[PDB]
């Protein structure tokens, strides 16, 4: 009863099949994110992973921010946001740039157009995702004091 | 029977040949010197015995008889101290007056003005201040005369003879076979149940017998020269029963298990002694005496001549799990054949001990006015401190060592061993990551402070009047010790520790301890530590599961333990070996332990020692400023590097001048080893071929050729005079500032 | 104290000046390595053997110079 | 890619070939020496320049020559 | 402090009862040494000094709880 | 003044180990011994071991006494 | 010719091996033949016990193969190894023996490469060969 | 750090960290076009001596302007 065993039936690659690593749970949740799902295009890969890490970037600004104790507090964290937003999709675009020779394949993210694609995907989501985000917390009072206000 | 005595007689003949002979215990160096390399060698490699010889018969008898050459050094130094506490102390005046005369066991010659260091320690005594923590001891062992020192030393002496004819004895003449060494059970039955069982017994009967009466007397206000002396405590039972009146009722209470009635002389009081500020002795005495039970009863675990037992390999091997292959089999023989291993282990334990007999030992002061004497306190905390640092990297050298030269594969094949091995990369990079982790969280939170409050936010800091991080869980476990007396610890009268909470207990208007509270500062100085000792433990295991082969250099076992290099090839495999890894290992526990002590004097000087006036306010040393400066980089480069200096640097003219001395000088040395540090061999080497040009213009050359230092002894010894002189500098600075101020 | 400073800052002109006169002259060759100046100006070592011959260039005795330099201005 | 160059005051010991970790140099026909051999670098492509060969070299100063050029992925110590 | 009794009938007793459950458990679990067979000095040695362990024990700790 | 005493200073240490370099690196890359046969520059390299033999004797000197002299007034 | 049907010694695994260059850039292999089935050391850390008859073995660098052979050479008197290297394209390009003969042996054939006709102090001084592509060696 | 510790340490590192980041999901969808390496021994040499400089100069730039102020501006 051996729990750790060769990747791949490979022993001489560098890795190990463990729990942590090739379990059940972890190949579903590998193959449930949109990064691996099969079926997506870029552009959608891209709207969703977007819309998650836009959506939660709002928050550190908001609460943590040099306004944070100002009545703009989380205007300047969604603009802070949408800047870091800007910054990182100039970074993927320097690397599609960068990385990817000008192929006619389109359907896989180790593509330029594909990654042109996902970043175009990545930017839309992670505007949309802020925007939600900023309409949330200004909309709802317990996210204003994250949770003193029950108190 | 299994476990035997088996010696042979008069293995190597007791002679002065091969002490006119140096390199005699190695092949390479007993053809003779040619190059000034061959010093080095021979005084580099000489204890080395397992690169001497193959047997391991030989390497055992070596070890044991330079073992008991090390334990008469011991008993050398034990004896000079009690000497000198005898003959150049001031011991019968600081027994009058502990709470106003400075303990001094050295008295300098007049030679050259350095009579000056002969100060003014009050009891009509000069001498140099020494904080060893000798004068305490011997109060709570109950020395009351000069004459029982005097005694204490010639014993000691006798017993470094004896040790060190033990030594030549079980060397020269009668030296033990390899299976009398392979005995490890037997050897855990009598040191468990005899070293230390029968040790902590007989020291518990000191402590009952002679200390208790003595400390109790002392405590009540009697002068030690009325005090009786000890066998008159022995033999007088009325004079022991008047003090303690269990004693009227004999050993009948211990043999009838009505034990309850030693309730007076064995307590469980815990705090300290308000008289003395110490541990209550009864308290020490019953601690000892049930340590002494465990530790006989698990000295009768290990499986012997007789049949009843355990038997270690049947318990490692039993030992084996789904995750883990063959689990702990065949650790029993790594740590039966190779010395390296249990050198590995003992050292890395004798350090953790030492760490927390530190801790322990401020924070529960366990002698007789040792709590209010600061500069002891903060000596020992220190020099323990360095001394367990200095023990776990060489646990981890050492353990790199049996690494390279005594692992063997076929032998380790799918154990824990081999699965360390197979996994390197995950476990090195993921405690990579958690080290960087660590570092920005910790040191950008310092960074972040002194950036804030450089920039007129003091709003946006991380203190206790900002955003605050405040240590809920330690504070938590705090709020539970102090709560533990009487609800989890229904028989205790007192708290294990005041620093846990509590009332301040002050000895002669100086606190011996008070509760330590936890704030922002101590947060950040705690994850600080925790970075440290995980970038520590990078490093040397790094090193040490990189020691036989890598990525880079598939071959490094065959390299050896310690090499310089594997050339300049590969982009650069400089410092590839585990000795270099043991070398930065090094430098990053000097780092940790002196972030350990500078938080340690910081902290007990800001809100722990200083002095207690009328309506009970405590005036600390630097008034409580560890909460607000000790957040920033500047806060500690200012109020504690430049304010406490003050007395180092203006002690010239005084008594504690020589701090100041050895302050500039090992201000001196440490640079003078980035001189090595710094630099590399081919230099000096062009360097010393001029200069051997310019000796042999005048025909002075010597015989002998003169060779730059060796890449790895560059290295070694710009780490050694590297770490004397922070030592030193710590050393000094510390030193002449809690003498001056406490 | 002005005489004391001023032959301090004799032995580190003089200590500078022999770093750097012994890396130009030995530049080209040195009995460790003769052959120097077909590895140029800059290189890191000339391997373990022979004893080591780390920071042997003489652009290693422009590094070694820069600190004694520092020390000197200061 | 590193060059590595014989020079004729080899004496044929094969020593800087038994080092060679990565296969460089080899041992061929030559009437220079007592040995009737010298050494050769038919293979500077796998060198990665750690210089053990001129280490063994017994020869006062070396008769073979590694000089670092132009780093390559061999030459680097790459398995990446 | 925890109250201790003086020696009594029921001391003598818990003492008897620990030691002879310890010659049997001895008697059972001891892997390497007609049901007494073997049974040798080191074995009752052992077994008796656990007896006087494990009474020790039961008398402290039934003396603290009342049962005495 | 002393900003600029400072500044020019460094910059003078930055200059004089720039002029040392340098002329390293003209006797690695420049340097022509047939051109210059019992030259100035060829009579420097020909005593060599005797300049950088006297600049440590000079050096060795300095420290050893100035060093002493602040010690023993320490 | 190497036979990729031999099989490999008997490994439970390791972070040690070979990365994704491996399969990219380029791979390397080893083969050799045991008299019996006994455990050795992997050259990336980690012991496997290889079979008796022959073992493959596929690694990331060429001096791990070799000292894979080394150690193989000097702990169990195996000296009928092979390397080859393998590139992603299947093409597989025989590396050590070269010739068939180990090169510390001289064999027939070979020529020498990188053999210089003086000793080493008669190079030349980089003057004579600065702005002109003449070799320091003459 | 530059002048003291040496390179073949901190090549092994960025080996363990090339197989640590080679063997991370959701980030070995993004690969370096030029492989780490450990600073060459004259590069690191002139690393460490460049962070040495800029300290000296900068520390006593800051140490004789601010004192000259504070004691006389
Ligand atoms: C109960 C018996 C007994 C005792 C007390 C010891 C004690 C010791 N052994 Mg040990 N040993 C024993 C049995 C015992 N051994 C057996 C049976 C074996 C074989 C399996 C070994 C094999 C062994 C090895 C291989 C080594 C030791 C070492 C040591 C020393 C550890 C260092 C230390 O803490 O010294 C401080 C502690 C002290 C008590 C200091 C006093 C030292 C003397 C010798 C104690 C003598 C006590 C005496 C018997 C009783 C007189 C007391 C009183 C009645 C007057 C320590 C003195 C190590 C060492 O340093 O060897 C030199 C070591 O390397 N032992
Ligand atoms: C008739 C049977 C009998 C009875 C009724 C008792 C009853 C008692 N015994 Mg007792 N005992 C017995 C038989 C018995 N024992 C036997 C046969 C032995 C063997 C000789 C002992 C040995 C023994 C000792 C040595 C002690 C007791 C104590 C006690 C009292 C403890 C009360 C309590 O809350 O515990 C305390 C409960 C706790 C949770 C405290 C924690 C204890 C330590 C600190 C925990 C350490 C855990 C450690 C870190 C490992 C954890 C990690 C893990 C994941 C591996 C209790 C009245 C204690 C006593 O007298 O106190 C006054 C005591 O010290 N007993
Ligand atoms: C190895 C350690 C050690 C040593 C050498 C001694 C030595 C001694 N103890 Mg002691 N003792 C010790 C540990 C030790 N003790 C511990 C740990 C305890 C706590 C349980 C005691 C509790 C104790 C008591 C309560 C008494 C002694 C007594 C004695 C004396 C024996 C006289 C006698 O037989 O009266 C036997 C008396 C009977 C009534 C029977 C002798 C000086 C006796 C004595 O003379 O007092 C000074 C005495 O009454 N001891
Ligand atoms: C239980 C303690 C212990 C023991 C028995 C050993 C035993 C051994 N070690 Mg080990 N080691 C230890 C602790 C210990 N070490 C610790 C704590 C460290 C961390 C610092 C190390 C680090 C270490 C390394 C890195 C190496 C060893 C090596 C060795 C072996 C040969 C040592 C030798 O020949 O030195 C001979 C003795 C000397 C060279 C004397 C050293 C003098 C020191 C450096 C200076 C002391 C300064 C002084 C205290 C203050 C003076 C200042 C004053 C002038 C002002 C030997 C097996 C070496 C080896 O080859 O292992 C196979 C090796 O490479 N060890
Ligand atoms: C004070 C000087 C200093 C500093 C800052 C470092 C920093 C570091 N060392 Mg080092 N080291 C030093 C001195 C220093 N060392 C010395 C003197 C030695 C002598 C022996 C060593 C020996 C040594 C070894 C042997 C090892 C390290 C390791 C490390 C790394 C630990 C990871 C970490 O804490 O990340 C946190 C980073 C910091 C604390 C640096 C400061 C960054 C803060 C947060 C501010 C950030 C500002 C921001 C980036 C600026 C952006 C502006 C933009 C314009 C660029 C880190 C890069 C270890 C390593 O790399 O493993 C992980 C390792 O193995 N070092
Ligand atoms: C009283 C305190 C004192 C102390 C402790 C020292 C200590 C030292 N001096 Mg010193 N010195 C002192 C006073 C002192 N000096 C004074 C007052 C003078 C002025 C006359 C000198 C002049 C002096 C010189 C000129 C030299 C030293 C050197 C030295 C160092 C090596 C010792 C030595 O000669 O090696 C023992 C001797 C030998 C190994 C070989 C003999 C070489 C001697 C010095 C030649 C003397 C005869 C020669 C013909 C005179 C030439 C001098 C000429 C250049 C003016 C040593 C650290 C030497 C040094 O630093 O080396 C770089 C060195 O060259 N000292
Ligand atoms: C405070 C630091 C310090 C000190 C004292 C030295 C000292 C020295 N360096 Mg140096 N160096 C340092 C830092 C330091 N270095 C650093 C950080 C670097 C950058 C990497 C260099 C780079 C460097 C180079 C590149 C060169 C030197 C040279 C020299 C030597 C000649 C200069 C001199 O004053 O001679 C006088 C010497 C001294 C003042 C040294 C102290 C002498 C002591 C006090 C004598 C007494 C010893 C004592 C009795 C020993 C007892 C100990 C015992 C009990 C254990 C001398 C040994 C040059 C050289 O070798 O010239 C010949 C040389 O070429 N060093
Ligand atoms: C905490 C770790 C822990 O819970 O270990 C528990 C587990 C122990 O596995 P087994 O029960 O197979 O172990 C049996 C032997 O290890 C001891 O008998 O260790 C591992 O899974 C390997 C270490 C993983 C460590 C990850 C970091
Ligand atoms: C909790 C749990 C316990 C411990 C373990 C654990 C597993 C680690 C942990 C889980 C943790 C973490 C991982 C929690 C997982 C977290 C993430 C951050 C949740 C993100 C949700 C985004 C939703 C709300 C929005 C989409 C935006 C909507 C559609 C848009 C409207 C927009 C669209 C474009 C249309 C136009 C209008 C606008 C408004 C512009
Ligand atoms: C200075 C220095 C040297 C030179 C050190 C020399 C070679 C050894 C000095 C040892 C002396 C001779 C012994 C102690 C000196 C005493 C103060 C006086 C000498 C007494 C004589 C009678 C021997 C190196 O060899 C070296 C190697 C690698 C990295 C850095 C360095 C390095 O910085
Ligand atoms: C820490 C350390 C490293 C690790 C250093 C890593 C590889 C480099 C980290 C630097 C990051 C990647 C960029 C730093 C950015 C700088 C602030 C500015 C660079 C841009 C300007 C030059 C324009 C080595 O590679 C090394 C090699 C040889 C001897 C000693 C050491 C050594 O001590
Ligand atoms: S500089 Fe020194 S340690 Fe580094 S590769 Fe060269 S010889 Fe080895
Ligand atoms: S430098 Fe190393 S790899 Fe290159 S030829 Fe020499 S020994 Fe072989
Ligand atoms: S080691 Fe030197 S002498 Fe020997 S064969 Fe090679 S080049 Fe010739």
């Amino acid at each position: 009863s051996q729990f750790i065993k060769p990747y791949n039936d490979d022993p001489f690659v560098g890795n190990l099949a463990t729990p942590v690593s090739t379990s059940s749970f972890t190949k579903s949740l590998l193959s449930n994110l949109p990064a691996y799902r099969a079926g997506l295009s870029p552009l959608l890969r891209g709207v969703e992973i977007g819309l998650t890490h836009g959506y939660f970037l709002v928050g550190p600004f908001y609460k943590l921010g040099p306004l944070r104790n100002s009545d703009v507090a989380l205007l300047s964290g969604f603009f802070s946001a949408l800047g870091l937003i800007i910054i990182l999709v100039a970074c993927l675009t320097i690397y599609g740039v960068v990385s990817f020779e000008e192929t006619e394949a389109k359907d896989q993210l180790q593509t330029a157009k594909g990654w042109r694609q996902f970043t175009s995907g990545w930017l839309v989501g992670s505007v949309g995702g802020a925007s939600f985000a900023y309409i949330l917390i200004s909309n709802i009072p317990f996210l204003q004091t994250a949770g003193m206000s029950m108190l | 029977k299994k476990v035997s005595i088996t010696v042979d007689r008069d293995p190597v003949a007791t002679s002065f040949e091969k002490w006119a002979q140096p390199g005699h215990f190695s092949r390479t160096l007993a053809k003779g010197p040619k190059t000034t390399t061959w010093i080095w060698n021979l005084h580099a490699d000489v204890h080395d015995f397992d690169s001497h010889t193959n047997s391991l018969e030989d390497i055992s008898r070596k070890i044991f008889s330079a073992h008991f050459g090390q334990l008469s050094i011991i008993f050398l130094w034990l004896s000079g101290m009690y000497f000198h506490g005898a003959r150049f102390s001031n011991y019968s005046a600081w027994l009058s007056n502990p709470t106003a005369v400075k303990p001094s066991a050295q008295v300098v010659w007049p030679i050259v003005g350095q009579e000056i260091l002969n100060g003014d320690v009050g009891g009509g005594f000069q001498g140099v201040q020494v904080t060893s923590g000798f004068f305490q001891i011997w109060r709570a062992s109950g020395i009351t005369s000069e004459v029982e020192l005097y005694w204490c030393a010639l014993a000691g002496l006798l017993m470094s003879g004896l040790m060190i004819f033990a030594g030549w004895f079980h060397y020269h003449k009668a030296a033990p076979k390899l299976e009398w060494f392979q005995n490890a059970e037997s050897m855990l039955n009598h040191h468990l149940s005899g070293l230390l069982g029968l040790g902590c017994l007989s020291w518990a009967g000191h402590q009952i017998h002679i200390s208790l009466p003595v400390n109790k007397l002392l405590d009540a206000g009697v002068a030690p020269q009325e005090i009786p002396l000890p066998h008159e405590f022995l033999v007088n039972r009325d004079l022991m029963a008047q003090l303690y009146p269990s004693f009227s009722k004999g050993l009948v209470p211990f043999f009838t298990l009505n034990w309850s009635e030693y309730s007076d002389f064995l307590t469980f009081k815990g705090g300290l002694n308000p008289v003395t500020g110490g541990l209550w002795l009864s308290d020490t005495a019953h601690h000892h005496l049930a340590l002494a039970v465990l530790f006989i009863v698990a000295g009768h675990m290990y499986r012997t001549n007789w049949g009843i037992g355990h038997s270690m390999k049947e318990i490692l091997e039993a030992h084996k799990g789904p995750f883990t292959g063959e689990g702990h089999k065949g650790l029993y023989e790594i740590l039966t054949t190779s010395w390296h291993a249990q050198l590995a282990i003992n050292l890395a334990m004798m350090g953790s001990v030492s760490i927390i007999v530190a801790h322990h030992m401020y924070a529960m002061p366990p002698y007789p006015y040792i709590a209010t004497d600061y500069p002891t306190q903060l000596s020992i905390f220190t020099h323990h401190m360095w001394i367990g640092g200095f023990c776990v990297v060489g646990g981890a050298a050492h353990a790199g060592i049996f690494m390279v030269r005594d692992y063997n594969p076929a032998q380790n094949y799918n154990n824990l061993l081999d699965r360390v091995i197979r996994h390197r990369d995950a476990i090195i990079s993921h405690l990579n990551w958690i080290c960087i982790f660590l570092g920005f969280h910790s040191f950008g939170l310092y960074i972040h402070n002194d950036t804030m409050r450089a920039l007129g936010r003091t709003q946006d800091m991380f203190s206790d009047t900002a955003i605050q991080l405040k240590p809920v869980f330690a504070q938590w476990v705090q709020s539970i010790h102090t709560l533990a007396p009487g609800n989890t610890t229904p028989n205790a009268l007192a708290t294990a520790s005041y620093a846990f909470g509590g009332d301040v207990v002050a000895v002669g208007n100086k606190v011996a301890m008070m509760p330590i509270s936890l704030g922002t500062a101590d947060f950040m100085v705690h994850h600080i530590h925790a970075f440290t000792i995980h970038v520590t433990v990078l490093i040397l295991l790094k090193g040490v599961l990189f020691s036989r082969n890598s990525r880079l250099i598939p071959d490094k076992a065959n390299l050896g333990f310690r090499f310089p290099c594997d050339g300049p090839g590969r982009g650069g495999t400089c410092q590839s070996s585990a000795w270099d890894s043991v070398f930065l290992g090094l430098f990053w526990m000097y780092n940790c332990i002196s972030v350990v002590i500078f938080h340690f004097s910081w902290k007990m000087q800001s809100d722990v020692w200083g002095t207690v006036q009328a309506d009970g306010t405590v005036t600390h040393i630097t008034g409580g400023n560890f909460a607000q400066s000790a957040i920033t980089i500047n806060g500690w480069l200012r109020d504690f590097l430049w304010a406490q200096a003050s007395q180092v640097i203006q002690s010239y003219g005084s008594a504690l001048s020589a701090y100041g001395l050895i302050f500039l000088g090992a201000h001196f040395i440490w640079a003078f080893s980035l001189m090595f540090l710094f630099s590399g061999r081919g230099y000096w080497q062009e360097l010393i071929e001029s200069i051997v040009w310019a000796h042999n213009k005048l025909n002075v050359a010597p015989a002998i050729q003169p060779r730059a230092l060796s890449i790895t002894q560059g290295r070694a010894v710009g780490l050694a005079h590297y770490l004397l002189g922070g030592i030193g500098t710590t050393w000094a600075f510390f030193l002449a500032r809690i003498i001056s101020v406490g | 104290g002005d005489f004391l400073i001023h032959h301090a800052i004799a032995l580190a002109l003089h200590t500078t000046t022999l770093i750097l006169v012994k890396g130009a002259l030995d530049a080209r060759g040195s009995k460790l390595m003769p052959d120097k100046k077909d590895f140029g100006y800059s290189f890191p070592c000339d391997g373990p053997g022979r004893g080591g011959t780390c920071d042997i260039s003489a652009w290693d005795a422009f590094y070694l110079s820069m600190f004694w330099m520092l020390n000197t201005i200061g | 890619s590193h060059s590595v160059k014989v020079y004729d005051t080899c004496i044929g010991c094969t020593q800087c070939v038994r080092a060679c970790p990565c296969d460089v140099l080899e041992m061929v026909s030559w009437d220079g020496c007592k040995a009737g051999q010298i050494a050769s670098a038919p293979r500077t492509e796998d060198c990665i320049g750690c210089k053990r060969c001129e280490t063994a070299c017994p020869t006062d100063f070396l008769s073979v020559r590694v000089y670092l050029g132009g780093e390559t992925t061999r030459s680097m110590g790459l398995a990446y | 402090v925890p109250q201790t009794v003086a020696w009594s009938a029921k001391t003598g007793a818990v003492m008897v009862l620990s030691n002879i459950l310890c010659i049997v458990a001895g008697r059972y679990v001891i892997q390497v040494k007609g049901s007494f067979a073997g049974f040798g000095l080191p074995e009752l040695l052992a077994s008796t000094s656990l007896g006087h362990i494990v009474g020790s024990g039961a008398i402290l700790g039934l003396s603290y709880v009342g049962v005495l | 003044q002393s900003a600029l005493y400072t500044h020019h200073q460094y910059i003078a240490g930055f200059l004089m180990v720039g002029a040392f370099a340098h002329g390293a690196i003209f006797f690695v890359r420049d340097y022509d011994p047939e051109q210059n046969k019992n030259n100035v520059l060829a009579r420097i390299l020909d005593h060599k071991e005797a300049i950088i033999s006297h600049l440590s004797w000079v050096s060795l000197f300095l420290g050893f006494h100035t060093l002493g002299i602040y010690v023993h007034n320490d | 010719t190497l036979n990729l049907q031999i099989p490999s010694p008997t490994f439970e695994g390791s972070t040690g091996g070979w990365l994704r260059a491996a399969e990219v850039e380029e791979k390397y292999a080893i083969t050799w033949t045991s008299p019996k089935e006994q455990v050795f050391e992997m050259p990336t850390g980690g012991a496997a016990i290889m079979r008796q008859g022959e073992n493959l073995l596929y690694l990331a660098r060429k001096e791990q193969c070799l000292a894979l052979a080394t150690q193989v050479k000097n702990s169990f008197k195996i000296t009928d190894y092979k390397v080859y290297r393998i590139f992603p394209s299947g093409e597989v390009q025989y590396l050590h023996p070269k010739d068939g003969v180990f090169p510390e042996k001289v064999n027939a054939g070979r020529v020498g490469v990188g053999n210089v006709s003086h000793s080493i102090g008669k190079n030349l001084n980089p003057a004579q060969i600065k702005f002109t592509s003449k070799s320091f060696n003459g | 750090m530059f002048l003291i510790s040496w390179r073949g340490y901190w090549q092994e590192l960025i080996e363990t960290l090339v197989w640590a980041h080679e063997r991370t999901p959701l980030a070995n969808l993004v690969r370096w076009k030029d492989k780490p390496v450990a600073l060459s021994i004259v590069q690191a040499r002139l690393v460490g001596l460049i962070h040495f400089t800029a300290g000296y100069i900068f520390t006593y730039a800051a140490f004789v302007i601010a004192s000259t102020t504070g004691k006389f501006g």
